[PDB]
């Protein structure tokens, strides 16, 4: 004698997983596909009359460092991180849009602002002793001191 | 691997924390509305421990410590 | 008297420079959903 | 591997804010002393689809391009610029061929890769058609060095790990070839 | 001898080549002293921190200030927000300036 | 500012507060190593950091064990 | 409707039988709670002696409003 | 608005005023969290998670475990803000100005076709190259198990 | 000895039985754990009877041919 | 307008996905509480809640709204820090631990090769949240459930951590998605059945569910830490215990029952052939299916959380700490030296493809 009233909450919990999964599978796939249609918004939205059936792109997982180099390389070709293109020759804009990110190399904020973490025998000498910095500054000075030869 | 979708999730959960606290503070009826006998502060009878009714006032085993 | 050379004493190993002088901030006048990107090649 | 670096795009815009990353362009093209080459325009999926045919056709130049890097002794980028254009031209030759000989067989395969997380294990039905077509019209074959011919993975009739979801265009195109070709 | 400066992928990293050339010179048998290897030692330190090269960037920043050279016309164009690496900026033929998708790959 | 030894004002007046300051102090050493190792793309620095985290854990356990037995030694009448 | 398990004497036996399978107070959303903090209904089921009286007042005062 | 500064100023404010051991253990958790979060972004996501798994999950809840055992018993606003402001002014940990004002990049390359996580390389070297370091560690762990029991066990 | 605790060096067989009855939480944890290293020792048996080890992976960078650069290499020129 | 409104959606689309994700979890958690009483009601010949909303559908709504509108009891009026902080840590940790669970291939908010570490690290923050609740209280019952709470969670954390690492050792990957896909040909319940019993036993202790109930034991320590909790601090802490139940039931599905993989590849193939892959209707059906397989597997374990509660008397605490150390841990270390041995013997050491 199967109680259906007892299984009502489970059919609602089953719908809870399906609701979240159904949205994620379709929304992310649609967004990835749409941005992989062309380099402007008047191309992404509209579908041409002479365009064929639409081939959706599923989201990508388990990537490595080559997929970060492939993603930027695809960005410079199509305007999307997961664009599609198989032209044997790239655009002439491909040779003048390489993105090289420049970022600072300063120590973490906690390492140099914490009331306790910043106190140390060697961190004071880096911060309050000129012995190290005067020695290294000699090498920088002697770079421009050797351009005469 | 992009994680801007993950960041929005963490931010939303952070916002969800403020909502849970304050929704109680804005929906409970005013102390005057119910019985007016006092706030939680002055009503020290209500703001106290539970000792099953009778008012009263850790040398734990070393085995628990070694666990 | 200034010379244009790499800061590396050795010469037979290629050491491409890893610094740059920042110029235009292209996305400076941007908004939301739509960058007002400035002209990269030359002035506005 | 999703480790943060100073050389490409990172995980989130909060990494960029901490590092104060500037994405810097350089408008300057190459000087005229270096003869120009036409860069390959294929994206990730087409390259992974045609990777073994670039290996079959540009094997001599790829080996020679690398041997120039080994024997340049640290001056590799500057002393292998001429040998690095043969590889770019050779690889452009293969992608141009696939577009003019096997356009639909090629596109079907790398649409499958773009549909199945860019994994070769999920696209064997489309891949088998492409390999069979390429062989008859360009003589290129796919070979995985270091193993016997009988034990190559892409020829495995009953693989242990199979795709969870089927590519409709692959299954439809496959059974059509089961009539067009398996006479 | 123990491996030092191993990259995040198991191979030699950026500055391993310089360090190896130092070890070859220091442990060499045809050297009477360590003077010939003094330049190689600087290169290994240079490869890691770029202190001399950062200094050169400081003068070129400071020299342009004393001459009035406009930073935007001597420097290189850059973008601070990754969402605004738009196809207009990348130079694509019919590219919009609408932001790009950096949510999920 | 810290040359006047300000960090002494920031450490509480219990033996357990000293133990925490030792951990926060060592935490700075490990964070410094992780910083250098990632910039250099050197995994040997990350091996060092992994050892420092593991060794800094063993130091905590021994210190707490001494502190725990120190506490029960006073409360050792146990004549009930 | 979460009451507080304040059964004192034979009246509490009938209180437990309300929660038994035949009547099943839980089917109406009634869960007996063992603490004033989590309870809003006090059910006095049994004899209130003089010795128990001050404890009953203390337990009553510890219930957050609204209470019945 | 590098908000990581404001988290530590609050943290640096409560470290000067903590009285009991409840707040002292709070300074520990309030310090790891900026350490973990500033490692998750920027430098190393692997060691942000190792810190959570090993510090918070293992050594932090041991502190609160023994605080409940040990005991629970028992300044001026001008001087604190004056000290915190004075502490706030000079925050340059190093005095190489060019090293702190000039940005750098790296160039990627495709020579590494066997891409694997850092924890793959660390295990590759710890279990092969420095197997002595790994084996001494299990020896240090072994001494602690003996060391804990001899210190604490009564009989 | 109807119930005496066995001595290991005189009664090896009965010593394990005592521990396989009174300490099932120790005897079978040791029995399971030893089955790993035991199986490692039988690896050479599998090599001669079942199948050889696979070929090692190409995880050392690009495979560089062991020769000198080709001199007659032409085509795809500027 | 129609062109300046579409881009508005495309600028808000990835916030609607997250809300649909959060709503997806909360619906399961909200109706898990009903399903616990509805199921345990029918095993006791009762009926369980069937009077609050048609057939009791609005039972979680009433309980949550009743407590959200109770008077919060603070020791002094401005002591909201002490009451809330405990549950808040517990709720955030288990809500952040949902960020790595995939509902399909790649459909997880956070995807990184350190997902397994992130999942174990997040859970250990919640453990810190639990013990803090009592440790800021003078009530004897509430402060009782800290030293016993601390060790119970501490002791069964080693067992839960090691089991996860054995599965990660069989696939040589700390990524959640890779583990699920590695189970295509076989589900890890067949080779590692003992680990599943050990995983499920450990999972009960970590959420403090019966028969490992000694923390919040009504007959022993009343509500445990919650005997001083009322109104919102009670719900947030109660919600955390049921987010963990849903999570740890989903984790057993992922590690031993294949995650989102189908029960039958044929039935999966036949169903999807009725939809065209060139229309978005195909991908909704697949997402509903793939989450459906996970939901059915996860539901079976949320059922078993309740099922074991209705069949096993509570286990004594002193005999509970000695169980994980003197029985479970030797077995778990025995296997961790057993699985590498079998794999090496047959030249089957795993690699992340
Ligand atoms: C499972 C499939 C069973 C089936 O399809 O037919 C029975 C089932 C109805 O059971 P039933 O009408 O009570 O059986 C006729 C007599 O009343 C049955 O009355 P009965 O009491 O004489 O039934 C006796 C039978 C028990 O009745 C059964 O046949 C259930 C056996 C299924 C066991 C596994 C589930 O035997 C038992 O009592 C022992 C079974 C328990 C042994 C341990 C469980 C095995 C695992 O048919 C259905 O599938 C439809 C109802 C199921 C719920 C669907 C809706 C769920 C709620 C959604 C919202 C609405
Ligand atoms: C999701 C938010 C979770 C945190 C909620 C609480 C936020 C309130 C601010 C405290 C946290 C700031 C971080 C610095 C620690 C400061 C701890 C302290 O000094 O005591 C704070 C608290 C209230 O007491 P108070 O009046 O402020 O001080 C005098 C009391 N004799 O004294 C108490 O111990 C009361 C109980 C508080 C227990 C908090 C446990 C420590 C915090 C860990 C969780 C947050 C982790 C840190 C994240 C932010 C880091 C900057
Ligand atoms: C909320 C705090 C957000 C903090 C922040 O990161 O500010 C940046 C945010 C930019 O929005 P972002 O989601 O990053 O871009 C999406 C493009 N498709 O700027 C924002 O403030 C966007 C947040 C707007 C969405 C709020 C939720 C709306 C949908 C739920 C109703
Ligand atoms: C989500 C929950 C949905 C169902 C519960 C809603 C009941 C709360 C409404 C309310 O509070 O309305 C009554 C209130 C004020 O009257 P009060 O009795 O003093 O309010 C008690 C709460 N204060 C004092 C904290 C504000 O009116 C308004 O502010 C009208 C707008
Ligand atoms: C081959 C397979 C069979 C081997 C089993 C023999 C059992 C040995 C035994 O039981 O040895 C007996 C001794 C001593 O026992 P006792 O209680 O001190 O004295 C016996 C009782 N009296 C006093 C009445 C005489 O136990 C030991 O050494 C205890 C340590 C055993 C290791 C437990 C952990 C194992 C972990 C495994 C990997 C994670
Ligand atoms: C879940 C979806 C179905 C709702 C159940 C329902 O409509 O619940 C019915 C409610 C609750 O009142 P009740 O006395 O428990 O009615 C239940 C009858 N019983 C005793 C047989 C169980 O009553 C009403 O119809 C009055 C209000 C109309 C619906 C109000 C919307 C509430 C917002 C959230 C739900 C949409
Ligand atoms: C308990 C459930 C175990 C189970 O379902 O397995 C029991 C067995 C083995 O199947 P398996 O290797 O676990 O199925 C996994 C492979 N799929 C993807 C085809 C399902 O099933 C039968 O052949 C019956
Ligand atoms: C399969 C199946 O029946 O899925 C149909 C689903 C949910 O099934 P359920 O029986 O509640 O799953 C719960 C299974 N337990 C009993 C193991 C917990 O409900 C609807 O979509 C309607």
């Amino acid at each position: 004698m199967i109680p259906f009233e007892a299984l009502i909450p489970y059919a609602i919990m089953f719908a809870g997983f399906c609701l979240g999964g159904g949205v994620m599978n379709s929304a992310i796939t649609a967004d990835i596909t749409k941005r992989a249609r062309g380099p402007n918004q008047e191309i992404k939205r509209n579908v041409g009359e002479d365009e064929g059936p639409r081939n959706y792109t599923k989201p990508r997982y388990n990537t490595d460092q080559w997929d970060k180099y492939f993603a930027v390389r695809d960005l410079r070709l199509t305007g999307s991180l997961r664009g599609q293109s198989d032209n044997a020759v790239a655009e002439e804009s491909f040779k003048t849009n390489s993105i090289q990110p420049y970022s600072n190399t300063r120590r973490p904020w906690v390492l140099r602002r914490h009331i306790i973490m910043k106190n140390s025998p060697t961190k004071w000498a880096r911060k309050y002793s000129s012995r190290r910095d005067e020695r290294e500054q000699e090498i920088k000075d002697d770079y421009i001191r050797g351009m005469g030869e | 691997m992009l994680q801007d979708l993950f960041n929005n999730y963490v931010i939303l959960v952070g916002i969800l924390g403020l909502i849970f606290l304050g929704v109680n503070y804005f929906i409970v009826e005013s102390p005057r509305m119910d019985e007016n006998n006092g706030n939680i502060s002055d009503y020290i009878e209500k703001s106290g421990p539970f000792e099953c009714g009778f008012s009263s006032f850790n040398p734990i085993p070393i085995a628990f410590i070694l666990v | 008297w200034w010379e244009v050379k790499s800061t590396y004493s050795n010469k037979d190993i290629f050491h491409p420079p890893q610094t740059v002088l920042f110029g235009k901030h292209i996305d400076r006048d941007s908004g939301l959903m739509y960058a007002n990107s400035r002209n990269r090649f030359g002035p506005d | 591997s999703s480790t943060h670096t100073n050389d490409s795009l990172n995980s989130s815009n909060y990494v960029d804010k901490l590092k104060d990353t500037h994405f810097v362009f350089e408008n300057d093209k190459l000087p005229s002393e270096i003869p120009d080459v036409e860069e390959v325009g294929a994206t990730t999926a087409p390259l992974l689809s045609a990777a073994y045919f670039i290996g079959a056709k540009c094997q001599d130049y790829n080996d020679d391009f690398m041997l120039c890097q080994k024997e340049a002794k640290g001056n590799g980028p500057i002393d292998c610029l001429k040998e690095g254009r043969r590889v770019t031209r050779c690889a452009s030759g293969v992608l141009k061929d696939l577009n003019t000989h096997c356009s639909d067989e090629f596109r079907l395969h790398w649409q499958c890769l773009s549909f199945s997380n860019l994994e070769y294990k999920n696209c064997r039905k489309a891949e088998s058609l492409l390999n069979k077509c390429v062989f008859e019209k360009m003589n290129l074959v796919k070979k995985i060095p270091g193993i016997p011919e009988d034990r190559q993975i892409h020829l495995k009739q009953n693989p242990v790990l199979k795709p969870v979801a089927l590519h409709q265009d692959s299954e439809v195109a496959f059974k059509k070839a089961q009539n067009e070709n398996s006479i | 001898a123990p491996l030092q400066q191993v990259g995040r992928h198991g191979g030699p990293n950026k500055c391993f080549g310089e360090f190896q050339r130092v070890v070859e010179c220091m442990t060499n048998a045809k050297h009477d002293s360590y003077e010939p290897c003094n330049n190689l030692k600087n290169d290994y330190l240079e490869c890691r921190k770029h202190k001399v090269e950062r200094y050169k960037a400081f003068l070129m920043q400071k020299h342009a200030e004393e001459l009035g050279k406009d930073p935007e016309e001597i420097g290189a164009p850059f973008v601070r927000k990754r969402r605004f690496l738009t196809s207009k900026t990348l130079g694509l033929v019919d590219g919009d300036d609408y932001e790009i998708g950096v949510e999920k790959i | 500012m810290d040359l006047i030894l300000l960090m002494l004002v920031a450490v509480g007046l219990n033996i357990i507060d000293i133990y925490i300051m030792i951990e926060i102090l060592i935490m700075g050493c490990t964070v410094n190593t992780i910083y250098s190792a990632s910039l250099d793309n050197d995994m040997i620095g990350l091996i060092y950091s992994l050892i420092q985290i593991i060794i800094a854990g063993v130091e905590s356990a021994i210190g707490l064990s001494i502190l725990v037995n120190y506490n029960r030694i006073r409360n050792s009448e146990e004549i009930e | 409707f979460w009451p507080m398990t304040f059964g004192l004497a034979c009246c509490a036996v009938e209180m437990m039988h309300v929660s038994a399978p035949r009547y099943d107070q839980d089917r109406l959303g009634i869960i007996f709670r063992a603490s004033p903090r989590q309870s809003d209904i006090m059910i006095v089921a049994g004899t209130v002696t003089n010795k128990m009286a001050p404890a009953l007042r203390q337990v009553y005062d510890q219930m957050p409003y609204p209470r019945w | 608005m590098n908000l990581e500064i404001l988290d530590l100023s609050i943290l640096g404010f409560y470290s000067l005023i903590s009285s009991n051991s409840f707040e002292s253990i709070a300074i520990l958790v309030a310090t790891i969290m900026p350490v973990i979060t500033e490692l998750w972004y920027n430098y190393s996501q692997l060691f942000a998670l190792l810190y959570t798994l090993i510090y918070v999950g293992a050594v932090v809840i041991l502190f609160v475990f023994i605080l409940s055992v040990i005991n629970e018993k028992e300044s001026g606003l001008f001087i604190l803000i004056l000290v915190l402001l004075l502490d706030d002014l000079d925050d340059n940990e190093s005095n190489d100005n060019d090293y702190n004002n000039v940005y750098i990049t790296d160039y990627a390359d495709w020579f590494n076709n066997y891409n694997e996580s850092d924890l793959s390389v660390i295990g590759n070297l710890l279990f092969t190259e420095y197997a002595l370091l790994l084996l001494i560690i299990s020896f240090i762990l072994l001494m602690s198990i003996i060391g804990l029991i001899l210190i604490v066990k009564k009989d | 000895a109807i119930g005496d605790y066995p001595v290991y060096y005189k009664q090896p067989i009965r010593w394990l039985s005592y521990h396989a009855h009174t300490r099932p939480h120790v005897f079978y944890a040791i029995a399971v754990a030893a089955l790993g290293p035991v199986f490692m020792m039988a690896t050479p048996l599998r090599r001669k009877f079942l199948y050889d080890d696979h070929e090692p992976l190409p995880a050392n960078g690009y495979p560089l041919p062991n020769r000198s650069r080709d001199k007659t290499l032409t085509g795809y020129d500027d | 307008m129609l062109n300046n409104l579409f881009d508005f959606i495309e600028y808000i689309e990835y916030w609607l996905i997250i809300v649909a994700f959060v709503a997806s979890v909360l619906i399961v958690v909200a109706y898990l509480t009903v399903a616990e009483r509805k199921t345990m009601g029918y095993m006791q010949r009762r009926l369980g809640p069937n009077a609050v909303g048609y057939y009791g559908v609005l039972m979680a709504v009433a309980d949550a709204l009743k407590l959200l509108s109770k008077e919060i009891v603070l020791p002094h009026n401005g002591d909201i820090i002490y009451v809330m902080s405990g549950p808040l840590i517990s709720l955030f940790s288990v809500l952040l631990s949902w960020a790595v669970i995939p509902f399909g291939p790649g459909l997880s908010l956070l995807d990184s090769e350190y997902s397994i570490i992130y999942l174990l690290a997040s859970g250990s923050i919640g453990v810190f949240g639990t013990v803090i609740v009592g440790w800021m209280s003078n009530s004897k019952y509430t402060v009782l459930a800290t030293v016993r709470t601390t060790a119970q969670l501490i002791s069964y954390e080693l067992v839960l951590t090691t089991v996860v690492f054995i599965i990660a050792l069989i696939v040589s990957s700390l990524n959640i998605n890779v583990i699920i896909e590695s189970q295509y040909n076989i589900w890890y319940i067949i080779p590692f059945f003992p680990l599943c019993l050990i995983f499920f036993i450990s999972a009960l202790a970590e959420t403090a569910r019966p028969p490992f109930d000694n923390v919040e034991a009504e007959s022993e320590l009343v509500s445990g830490h919650m005997t001083e909790l009322s109104a919102s601090p009670f719900v947030i802490f109660f919600l955390s215990e049921y987010c963990s139940m849903v999570l740890m039931s989903t984790l057993t599905a992922i590690f031993f029952f294949g995650g989102y993989l189908p029960f039958s590849n044929t039935i999966h193939h036949l169903i999807l052939n009725l939809f065209d892959q060139h229309s978005i209707y195909y991908f909704i059906i697949e997402g509903i299916l793939l989450s459906g397989y996970l939901a059915i597997k996860a539901n079976f374990f949320m059922f078993s959380f309740v099922w074991i509660r209705a069949a096993a008397p509570r286990l004594r605490y002193d005999l509970l700490i000695l169980f994980c150390w003197y029985v479970l841990l030797p077995i778990v270390f025995a296997i961790v030296v057993f699985a590498p041995g079998i794999l090496y013997c047959f030249d089957a050491l795993p690699v992340i493809i």
